[PDB]
Formats: structure tokens, C-alpha cells, sequence
């Protein structure tokens, strides 16, 4: 089969709005992952090449669809997928989660079949929050993931084959296991701006008034060891969502935001509607909310808070959120049944 | 006395004046006599505020008796240099060199409070410069170059002829705020905005 | 007899480009390992040989693991890729340092007398360094008995030690221990002694684009790094992996057996589209990879960045050739050689 | 008075005075008289900024009235020693030693401001140095050593003959910025860059 990167992105467009460079990256790299499977499992020359993965580092502000673009990507993979956080991970030793339990999440996602899990994709979320300036959960997780991100014959420390008291370990080769890692890297856009921005001062030097020009020296100045960035050659560059994307995130995707509020009011038998000026007014107050598309919910929970209280105590059929209800709190139109 | 706390936070011995609050809102404060150390301070703040945002207007408050000419032209050039427009506000007085800095604001953005005075006069030598007559001919060609440069500076900022600045700054020409508006030092006598 | 160091070298040269000092070492040291195992059958011999373990130093992505992965492919001796970050001091959770012997015994197919003549590659021992520190300095404490040679009781459970079981007794007085690490803060420590000051009159201040080759390294610099003095003396051989220049990185792209350009030409051939590069493009890719500063891994960071608009468009089209130029490296576009 | 601002850099909440901010952008500030205590400061800053990056240009702002000759040649030698090119900008006056330090910048990178003053003059003894005539013969051969070394220094940097420097620095030769550009103390008068 091998779905093309246009076909992978077309699936990602159904859920994720905006994010063109991140969807093209995560469609190309999944397609190269689908191609380096059945080239290491079939074999042909010339000069027969052992292919090597290109792991992905996703970078963009919160709410802008890093996890959600991986959860969307999770719904289409022919390969096993394991989502995991690095904030639970520690280096081998100390009390927290080991960096081979993220492999166990992939073994569990492959129905305990290692030959499918060697072809898997692991999504390590929040790798900006294992950042350094010893630290055993934010310096040593780089040191422990790096054998996993390059390929090693790792053995998962609990649960080898549904817990037999002999051989609690099963082997996994992480050479062909693609890793997509992500995080906001919130202080990094102040670090990148020191290089590409050139905030100059004084007589002479030019004075001036984000995640697409990311060199590894910025990630070291963010605090990440130089070995860890080399295992992550691909930067996906998730972008900040403008007003025009956040209007579409309300209504265009499959599990869109206003689609799951009109679902909530249909459980009250009430047809919730939005004027198009109201959807703009919600997205006007979400870019100022500063948390991405997660702030689109924060507006619509307080626009609809007096509505969601009294409407299930009433008999109505249609509720229309006009733009006057969003910019300031306004009364309810409430088309009565008829 | 100046009320100011020191927050520490184990990162600094961080000071918080009301002048730090004014400088955060892009208000440079010329409240002392324009000497080298004052001019050095003001130019460093003009270049910091140009770098922080070269689009937002720097505001310069002027309550100053005025001082040295090269310290004047140090501040003057750094005002005229930066990409930010400069809002000069006169507080109380702008005398000698400080009236030149008051006129050196961006046109339309030169303010004075209603009871501020603007004192313009020709350059002087504070004290006696001794020397041979060849030294003194150099020092007097200098004070005429300082006088001509101050007049042509006040010519290009007040819209007056430089010879009119000669006849006016022959003695102390103290202007009020309204008289400095008619003269061209400031553009707006700043109205009071009290609630009551 | 028992492949010569020049013969081990020319196998390593088929995969690894550059690092000539760290390929003479690991050819000499593997040949000295072979001569020590050849002397493991005796006739008259009144002198016994020792390990001469290898501490291999070099910057990131310049080939230390890739030297060991290449050395795995020829070795006639069991070979374990260990990792020092996976290890923890005994009594503590995580793996213990007898797992790396089990990985050698597993590599010897549970033939212990073959594993007693083995080679273990412990990857990233710069990450065991400087309140107990069970995963850092405590690993070095537990590992020095393994390096110098001991009767080590290895749990066949899988690697997690627990006091009761039958064990696997292995003797590591003939097991070679190549160890490696990036040692990212060590070139400053070396520069404090062999170099001049970084500041002031009569000093040598350096540009930001210019690593020491890790060839002036001494245990005075390695104790100040965080290695205990006992761990370093059990690693007598210094192997210096160097930072790859432009002339090496243009060869790492196209010359070795699983070369990086050969990987992508394989990827585009599975789209039925021939990928090829101008030589000016491969020099431009190796230019920007020194600016990345992650070794030969920074080459892949550009090849994915250069070919990202390409690999989206090419599988949806019908092409025959692609010609990537310097202009397709410094400016993102696509321009194939559209099929007649 | 110098108000202090806060910079939200890679860290944030970092209290900084405008002079630390100049130095962070590699701007060494010579605003005080060139004496030993000032020269000690500038040479320490020239060596720190060479060590931080020897390739990026150090900028030196000069608002100094000039001063001691050995303090001059202390700064001068350190400006010439460092691997970084020195960008001298004159802000107000550069008199005495300061104009020599103004000319001491990297060719192409010596600036003044349009109303900056460049005052070159021969060395002078501050006050009467007394002693026997053998002592005074030493001290006078020393100020001729200082006078020749200043003119040899200004000959290297202005492109003029040292005898031409000697005729010009007979008295106070005050140059404006356009006159110091034609002389060779600077080579850029540095037009203002205000957006209005
Ligand atoms: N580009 C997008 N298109 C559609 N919906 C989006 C997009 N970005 C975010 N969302 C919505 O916002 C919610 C959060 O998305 P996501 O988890 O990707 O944020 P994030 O950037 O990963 O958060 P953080 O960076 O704080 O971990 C999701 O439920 C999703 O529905
Ligand atoms: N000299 C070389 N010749 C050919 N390829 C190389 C060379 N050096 C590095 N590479 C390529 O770079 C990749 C990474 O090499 P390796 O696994 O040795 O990383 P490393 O630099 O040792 O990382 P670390 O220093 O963090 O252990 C390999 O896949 C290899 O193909
Ligand atoms: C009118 C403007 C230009 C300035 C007025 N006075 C001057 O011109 C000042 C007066 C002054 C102040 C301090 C020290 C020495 C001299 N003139 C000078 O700065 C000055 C300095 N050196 C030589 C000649 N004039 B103001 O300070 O009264
Ligand atoms: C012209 C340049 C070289 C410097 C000018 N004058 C000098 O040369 C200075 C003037 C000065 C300053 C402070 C203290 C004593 C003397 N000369 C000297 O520093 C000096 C010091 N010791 C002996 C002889 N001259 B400047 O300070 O006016």
C-alpha cells in the first residue's frame, strides 16, 4: 500500500488545521518510515543499503497541535504507535519511569509482537521539560533516551511476556523505531532571536522591534545535550496559530470544537448555532488567551456557561451564539419550540 | 527621599525606584545638570530604549539647569540619532543646554507644564580659561563655534532664523511655557488632567 | 594469521571515513586482543598478557558507536554493545553492571568460555560521572572490578540482580572493554592545561567555530571531568575520535557502504525516481553540517531539510531524475528532470 | 541618577542598568576622564569582550575630556592588542587622549556624531613638576617622548605626517565631526537614523 505523504497529510488535514510544515514533515517522515520498513524486511540492491531512520523533533507553542498532530497520526498508522511523556521518565536508576517503559508501551501496542514493535513509532511528548541548564529527570533522560533514539538491543525491565518469573525481559531493536518528540520549548524563541533576529543596540548596529530557524546550538543554549539533538535530525516546526486558523479549528476538523458543543446541546435537544462573526469573536479572544487552540475552549466555556446552566432546565429547540454574546456577555435569543 | 524596595529572589539585589518604573514606560529623566556623567547616563538610556523598541516614543523629562556644551551635544546627537521619536516634557525649568534638548524633541511632541520656564542664553565659560593670547583666540573661536552651533540647533528646531536666536540669546531669555510655544521650543503647553 | 591491524583498518575504512587515529587503535587493540586469545592455549609461556582496555573519546556524531558497530561486523569474538547510562550501582534499581557481561554471554550464545574471550563496548561512559549518585560515579565503582578482571557472578535472569539464583561465572581477565563517550565538557578541561588562557594579554582566545581532537587528554583532565581515578587507569588506551571537517563530511555523504546519500537514493528509488546530487551540492550539505555541529548526524539534519519539499511531491508525481544542486540546498524548492 | 530596567532574556527577571546593557552588546563606554582608574576599567572590559568573542567588534563610546598619557597608551595598546576590531564612536567630546583613542579605532569603524567635538592637542604637564635641572631635563625629555609618541600614534591612524600632527597640535586643534573625518580621526560622521 504505502500511503503517500499527500495521502498522510490529507488524513492530517481532516483533524489538524494549519501546521503545514509540521504536517508535511510528519507525512514525509512517516512515509520514509513506511519505506524503510519493507526495505529492511524485504531486501534488494545498486549496493544494498541498510536504511536508517530520521527522528523528529516537534517544536511549537502550546495548543498549536503537537500532541494532537501525533494523536491524529496515531489514527492512521499501519505501524505500532506509543505515545509517552518524558516528564515521567528518569535515567536508569532513580524512582521514576525507565526509558524502556516507553518501549513497553510500544510492545503493548504491538500485541507483544516484537517484530512489529521494531517497526513502530514512539511519540515522546514534552522533551522540552527534560531540559537542563546532577539532574536525574531533566539531564539524565537525554543520556538514557539517546541509546534508544539511535538504536539499541534494549530489554524492557518489567513484564517480559505477561510476567513469567523467569526472563522478565524481552528484546527490542529500536533501530527502525521512529521517534517523534515534541515540546513547546517556550524559552527557545528568545534564544533563536539572539541569532537570527540580531537584537542590536547603539550607534551603528541595527535595532529591531521563532521555531523555523532552529539550529542545535539553540537547543544546547535551551539546555539539551549535544548528543540528544543529533539523534533528532528532523525539526517539524509547529507554528503559532493566528486568528484565521483558530476560526477554522472551531468548525472545520472532525472532532472540531464547536462540533462537540453542538453535540452537548443536542443532548438537551437544543440546536446550538453560531454566527460566523461569533466564531471570529471567539478566535479574537483566544489569540489573546495565549494558549493556542486550547484557549478556544477557554472562551467557549465562559461564553456558554450561563447558557449551559439554564438551557437544560428549559424547553428550547435552537440557541444562537451571536457575536454580541462573545465580545461581552449578552442575553440569550432562545428560539422557543414551534 | 525616594521610596524604593529591594526584592531579592536569590537571583539579584533587585532595586525598584519610581525612576525604574518611569524607564520601563520609556521615560528618560534629565533632572540634573547636563554634565558628562549626566550626558553619559542619558545617552546610555536612549540607546537602550531604542534597542528595546525603536518604534515606541522615548519620553524625555527635562528639569535641568543646563550645563556643558559637549555634554549637551552628546545628548542632542543621541536624541536625534535614535529611531524612536522623542517626547520632551519640560518640568519646572529647561535652562541653557536643557532648553536646547527641550527643543530637540520630535515636532509635535515637545511639551511643557504650564508653569515651567524655558531659559535660553548664549554659551559661557564657567570660570576663567587662562592662557596665552594664541590659546585664548582658540578658546574664543571655540565659544563662538559653540554659540553658532547652539543657535543653528535652535534655528532648526524652533523654525527661527539663527540670527534671531543671536538677538534673543544675547541675554537670558526666560520664556514661560506659553512663551516657549510661541517661540518654538515646545509645541504643547500640557494641560492639567485632574479628575476634579 | 588472525587479521592484521591493516586488515581490520581497511574493513573499518569501508564504513568509517576519517578518525584515522581511532581506527589504528581498535585495529591494533583488536589485533592485540586476538594475540592474547591466541596465547590462550598455553606449551611454554611464562608471561601472561593483560587487557589494554580502550577509552574512546570524541565529539557527537563523529563515529564512536559507528566504529564499534563496524568492528562488530568482523570480529571473530563475541561483542556486546552496552550502555553506561542503563547501568546502576548494585543494590539499586535499573540494571547492574553484570548485565553487560550477560549481553556478552548472549552474544557468545551462552558459551561462557567464548564470552571469557570477548569484547564489550560500553557506550556513553562520559554520562557516568559526578547524595550517593547510584547511576553515575557508583557505576564506575561497580565497573572497575569488571574492567580489570574478576570472577563475576552474572545473573541469567535477564540482568536484574537479585541475591538468590544459580549464576553464570565469567572471568573478565581477557575481556576487552572498549568504552566510549562524547565528553562534551572535557575540551575546556584539557584547554586549561595544554593551552594558554582564554582571556587577557598573551593568551590564546579562540573563535566559536573551532574541540581539541581529544588527543592531548590525560587522566588529570579526566578526573576533573568526573571519572574516578580508578576507572581511568583501567582504561589505558586513548582513542581519539575527531571532529569531522568539510573534507570528511563530503565523503561520509557518498563514499561508505551504507552512506547517507546512498540511503536517500534508495528511498527515492522506491518511488521509482532517481536521486542524484551535484558535487557542489554535497559540499554545500557538508558546509551546513559543521554549522549544525552534531557530527555526521548533522548531515542527516540537512538531507531531511533539503529533501522535505521533494519527498512530499515526488511520490505523487511521475519523474525519472531529480538533480539536487547548491541552489536546492541553500533555497528550498524542487526541480526534477521531468520524464520524456 | 541612573534608572535600572529588567530584561526577560533566556532567563528573564534579570535587573540591568544601561551600562551593563551596553557592555552586553559589546559597547565599552569611555565617558569619564582618561585616568588610571578609568583606563584600568576599559582595559579589563576590552579583554573580557575579546575573550567572549574575539571576532565580534567591540564598540567604544568616547565622551571623554581626555587625560593621562600612560592611561591613554594603556587603553590604546589594549585596543590595538585585542583580536576584535574596535569601533570608536565619539559622543560629544573626544579631547586630548580621547581623540587619540577615537583615532585608534579600526579603519572604517571610527565614528563620531554630527555635533561631536574632536579636540587634539599636545601633551601638557598638569601643574608644576619641580626638582633639580637634571630632574627637569628628564621630565622634559619625557614629555617630548610623550609628544612624539602621540604624534606618531596620530600619524598611523590619520594618515598624516607626524610633523603635520605636530603643527596642528601646537595649540588646541578643535575639529568638528566633518572636520575630523577630513582630518582622519574618524571616517564616518554617522547620519541620524530617526524614522521621522
Ligand atoms: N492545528 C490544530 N487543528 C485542530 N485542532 C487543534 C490544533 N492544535 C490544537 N488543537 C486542539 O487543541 C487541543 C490540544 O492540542 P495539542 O495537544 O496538540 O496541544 P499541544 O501544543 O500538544 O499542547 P502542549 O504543547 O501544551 O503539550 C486538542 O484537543 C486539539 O483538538
Ligand atoms: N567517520 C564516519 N564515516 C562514515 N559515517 C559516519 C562517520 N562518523 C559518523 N558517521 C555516521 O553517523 C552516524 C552516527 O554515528 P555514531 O552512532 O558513532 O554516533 P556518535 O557520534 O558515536 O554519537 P555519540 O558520540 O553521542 O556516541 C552513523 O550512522 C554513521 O553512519
Ligand atoms: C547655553 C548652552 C549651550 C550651555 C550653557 N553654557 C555653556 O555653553 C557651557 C558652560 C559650562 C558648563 C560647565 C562647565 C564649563 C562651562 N559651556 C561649556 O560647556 C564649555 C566647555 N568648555 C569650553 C567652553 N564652553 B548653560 O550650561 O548655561
Ligand atoms: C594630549 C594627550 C596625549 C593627553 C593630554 N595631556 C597629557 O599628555 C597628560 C596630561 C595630564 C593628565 C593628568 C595628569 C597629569 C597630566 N599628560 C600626562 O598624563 C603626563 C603624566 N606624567 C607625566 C607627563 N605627562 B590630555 O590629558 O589633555
Amino acid at each position: 500500500e504505502l500511503p503517500k505523504p499527500a495521502e498522510i497529510r490529507e488524513f492530517l488535514e481532516g483533524y489538524v488545521i494549519g501546521q503545514d510544515t509540521a504536517k508535511r514533515t510528519l507525512a514525509v517522515a512517516v512515509y520514509n518510515h513506511y519505506k524503510r520498513i519493507q526495505a529492511g524486511e524485504k531486501g534488494r540492491d545498486c549496493e544494498p543499503v541498510e536504511l536508517t531512520k530520521s527522528n523528529i523533533l516537534m517544536l511549537g507553542p502550546t495548543g498549536c497541535g503537537k500532541t494532537y498532530l501525533a494523536q491524529t497520526l496515531a489514527k492512521m498508522l499501519n505501524v505500532p504507535f506509543a505515545i509517552a511523556d518524558a516528564t515521567a521518565l528518569t535515567e536508569a536508576g532513580y524512582v521514576g519511569e525507565d526509558v524502556e517503559n516507553i518501549l513497553l508501551k510500544l510492545i503493548q501496542a504491538a500485541d507483544y509482537d516484537v517484530k512489529r514493535a521494531e517497526t513502530g513509532i514512539i511519540y515522546i511528548d514534552q522533551v522540552d521539560k527534560i531540559a537542563r541548564k546532577r539532574d536525574v529527570s531533566g539531564e539524565g533522560v537525554q543520556q538514557a533516551l539517546l541509546k534508544i533514539l539511535e538504536g539499541t538491543q534494549a530489554s524492557v525491565p518489567p513484564q517480559g511476556g505477561r510476567k513469567h518469573p523467569h526472563q522478565e525481559f524481552i528484546q527490542i531493536d529500536t533501530t527502525n523505531v521512529l521517534f517523534i518528540v515534541a515540546g513547546a520549548f517556550a524559552g527557545l524563541e528568545k534564544i533563536i532571536y539572539e541569532r537570527v533576529g540580531k537584537r542590536g543596540l547603539g550607534f551603528g548596529a541595527e535595532v529591531r522591534s521563532h521555531f523555523a530557524d532552529v539550529m542545535p546550538e539553540d537547543l544546547i543554549k535551551f539546555g539539551l545535550i549535544p548528543e540528544f539533538i543529533g539523534r533528532l535530525p528532523v525539526v517539524a516546526s509547529v507554528t503559532n496559530l493566528d486568528k484565521e486558523s483558530l476560526v477554522k479549528i472551531l468548525s472545520e476538523p472532525k472532532n472540531a470544537l464547536v462540533k462537540q458543543y453542538i453535540r452537548l446541546f443536542e443532548m438537551d435537544g437544543v440546536e446550538l448555532e453560531f454566527t460566523d462573526d461569533a466564531l471570529e469573536a471567539i478566535a479574537d479572544q483566544a489569540i489573546h488567551r495565549g494558549t493556542g487552540a486550547r484557549g478556544l475552549r477557554a472562551i467557549m466555556e465562559e461564553v456558554l456557561l450561563p447558557v449551559m446552566y439554564d438551557i437544560p432546565s428549559r424547553d428550547d429547540v435552537a440557541k444562537v451564539v451571536v457575536t454580541k454574546e462573545t465580545v461581552q456577555d449578552n442575553v440569550l435569543p432562545t428560539i422557543v419550540p414551534r | 527621599i525616594l521610596p524604593s524596595f529591594i526584592e531579592h529572589s536569590s537571583f539579584g539585589v533587585k532595586e525598584s525606584n519610581p525612576y525604574n518604573k518611569l524607564f520601563e514606560e520609556r521615560i528618560i529623566f534629565l533632572g540634573v545638570q547636563v554634565d558628562d556623567a549626566s550626558a553619559n547616563d542619558i545617552m546610555a538610556q536612549l540607546l537602550v530604549l531604542e534597542s528595546l523598541d525603536p518604534d515606541r516614543d522615548i519620553t524625555m523629562y527635562i528639569n535641568s539647569p543646563g550645563g556643558g556644551f559637549t555634554s549637551l551635544m552628546a545628548i542632542y546627537d543621541t536624541m536625534q540619532y535614535v529611531r524612536a521619536d522623542i517626547q520632551t516634557v519640560c518640568l519646572g525649568q529647561a535652562a541653557s543646554a536643557a532648553a536646547v534638548l527641550l527643543a530637540a524633541g520630535t515636532p509635535g511632541k515637545r511639551m511643557a507644564l504650564p508653569n515651567a520656564r524655558v531659559l535660553i542664553h548664549q554659551p559661557s565659560l564657567s570660570g576663567v580659561i587662562q592662557g596665552q593670547f594664541s590659546d585664548l583666540e582658540i578658546q574664543a573661536a571655540e565659544i563662538e563655534r559653540m554659540r553658532t552651533l547652539m543657535e543653528t540647533t535652535l534655528a532648526r528646531h524652533t523654525g527661527k532664523d539663527a540670527g534671531v536666536i543671536r538677538k534673543d540669546t544675547d541675554r537670558d531669555k526666560i520664556l514661560t511655557a506659553e512663551e516657549a510655544k510661541d517661540y518654538g521650543i515646545i509645541d504643547t503647553v500640557l494641560e492639567y488632567r485632574k479628575l476634579s
